[PDB]
């Protein structure tokens, strides 16, 4: 009874790559001992175990991983005999995850030796390694703003088509000592951080910082 | 036979029944439906070679079989046609037509 | 029927229903004895009065006798079997009844 | 029907440690849940369950991690009311896993401080983690070649029954410097590549290089 399905939240904690969760109520046979619901995409169907029997309890199955399309379910409910009831059907416009994952070993190329929290090159190179989730959405790209000794956001840059950047001599000497100070200078103690951020695909689960 | 229909269940039918030949007084010979008149019913059991007794129409005095027959074709009038729902399966074809005969048998 | 009994459950493995249910109460039988006699399914290993092929006249419900079972060569899960329902010129079928559930719902 | 054992290829991408894998067809019985083949030195049997039956479609088990030897497996196919069908046996004289794992932290002993990409003592120490698979194989070795800074192979040397290797000053100085260059010298920048091979047994999966 009641086969929906249920599009996951903005942001949550934890739930990274997850799409959204199929609802049903239990059979109000009571003889079922688990449920068949196969997805179009995976040659598998889950299975469902149905070990508490409350007829006012919604049951749950989620998706992680899956991409963006056409997605058809087909719900089924065994019994102990092996007969399968007439399946539901639901056929619902999947959605991108909205909770995407974390950027991993964001590092600092040109990094000085003995003590790594000190520069070595006049240009600070930012290495990040690729997000997961690429494969499942192409459309994705990563926020980077780079932030002040005081607490005082400096640069709002976007990153596309590549997990590397750097930061000029030029950008910090002038337009970011003019246009904040009004003068000819170079912050030297800089804060960076990064996340993942789609066209339609939702911001990543947390800020990626130094 | 596949992940769902593992077995193969018993098979029952509805079927409609033997078209049985219908004999009018002005000599027309009509068989082209089943009847719910019994005494047609037992006139094609009891001519027929096939199954049952091999007893030749010439063995019959057709005009007193036919007006007997509208004695079973009488139509009652207790109840209403509307008061069946389920009319296409108690051997009625139209439940605009009057269908109330006195004995109807399938 | 052997063949056949491979793609059933354990049970209902060699049987059939029994083509006439009610048959009818007269000072031949008492009401306790004709109500214990009506059956429902009957085996068919060692009936041979099972295997007639009965007459309908008018909508009834009967079952099929199986004649022929086989499978595909190149998909053994494809199964045709064959059931003769009813005898004569018929005017057709009304519904089928799968298992215990017919195509066209009540 | 038809209960095979299939050996693994000899190098595929993935696949470590996994010995063959075994396939039967699924049997003519359309009620079958799920099969239980007993492997012989594992207590309990594998459980396959029959999700999907078609009845022209090779169901696979594979086997991961056990050692060559005589193996006797018995394949039994379980109906919904619990009955099993007459056991299929199949004594295959199982083969040594052919695709191994990569050597793990392949590092340098003696290495130079601040910059890990330096020297700091005359002969370089190579150190490696024992491979995983040690336990299911005994005859295994390491095949450690040494190259050279212009890409020219310089020593082909086998390592048994130790997990280290030192490259000895004399050995550059005189052997490689004479038989290569016709002259004396010792190659500063070299490059350390090392695998796992069996007499049986085939190589690692792929190259562990500095």
């Amino acid at each position: 009874r009641d086969f929906k399905y249920t599009p996951t939240p903005g942001g949550v904690v934890g739930a990274i790559g997850k799409n959204g969760e199929l609802s049903w109520l239990p059979s109000l046979t009571n003889n079922v001992v688990y449920y068949s619901i196969a997805h179009s995409g995976h040659v598998n169907p889950y299975i469902v175990q149905q070990l508490e029997n409350n007829p006012n309890e919604r049951m749950i199955q989620e998706i992680i991983g899956e991409p963006a399309g056409l997605a058809i379910f087909e719900l089924r409910a065994v019994d102990i005999n092996g007969r399968r009831s007439s399946p539901v059907t639901l056929s619902v416009d999947l959605n991108s995850a909205k909770n995407l994952s974390v950027v991993s070993n964001f590092r600092v190329v040109n990094t000085a030796s003995g003590d790594v929290t000190e520069f070595v090159g006049p240009d600070v190179k930012l290495a990040w390694d690729k997000i997961p989730e690429e494969e499942i959405i192409p459309e994705i790209y990563y926020t980077l703003e780079i932030y002040d000794s005081q607490d005082r956001m400096l640069r709002s840059v976007r990153i596309e088509d590549v997990y590397t950047y750097d930061y000029l001599l030029t950008y910090n000497k002038a337009d970011f000592a003019l246009l904040n100070s009004g003068a000819l200078g170079i912050n030297r103690k800089l804060r960076f951080r990064i996340r993942a951020e789609g066209e339609n695909g939702e911001q990543s689960v947390g800020w990626a910082t130094i | 036979i596949n992940e769902n229909r593992t077995e193969i269940p018993e098979i029952s039918a509805e079927v409609q029944g033997k078209k049985v030949k219908v004999y009018n007084s002005d000599g027309t010979i009509k068989a082209d439906k089943t009847s719910l008149n019994g005494i047609w019913q037992l006139m094609d059991y009891l001519t027929s070679d096939r199954y049952g007794a091999d007893i030749t129409l010439d063995q019959f005095p057709l005009q007193k079989v036919i007006s007997e027959a509208k004695i079973l074709d009488i139509i009652d009038e207790s109840y209403q046609t509307s008061w069946q729902p389920y009319w296409r399966y108690v051997g009625w074809n139209d439940p605009l037509s009057e269908n109330r005969q006195i004995v109807q048998l399938n | 029927t052997t063949i056949l009994a491979k793609y059933q459950v354990k049970e209902e493995r060699y049987k059939l229903q029994s083509k006439k249910k009610l048959f009818g109460l007269s000072r031949s039988y008492s009401l306790k004895k004709y109500y214990e006699t009506v059956t429902k399914e009957v085996d068919l290993d060692f009936n041979l009065a099972a295997k007639f092929i009965p007459v309908v006249y008018g909508v009834q419900k009967i079952p099929g006798i199986p004649i022929f079972a086989d499978t595909e060569l190149n998909n053994p899960n494809i199964v045709y079997v064959v059931y003769a329902f009813a005898e004569g010129e018929i005017d057709g079928f009304l519904d089928f009844y799968i298992g215990d559930s017919p195509m066209i719902c009540f």
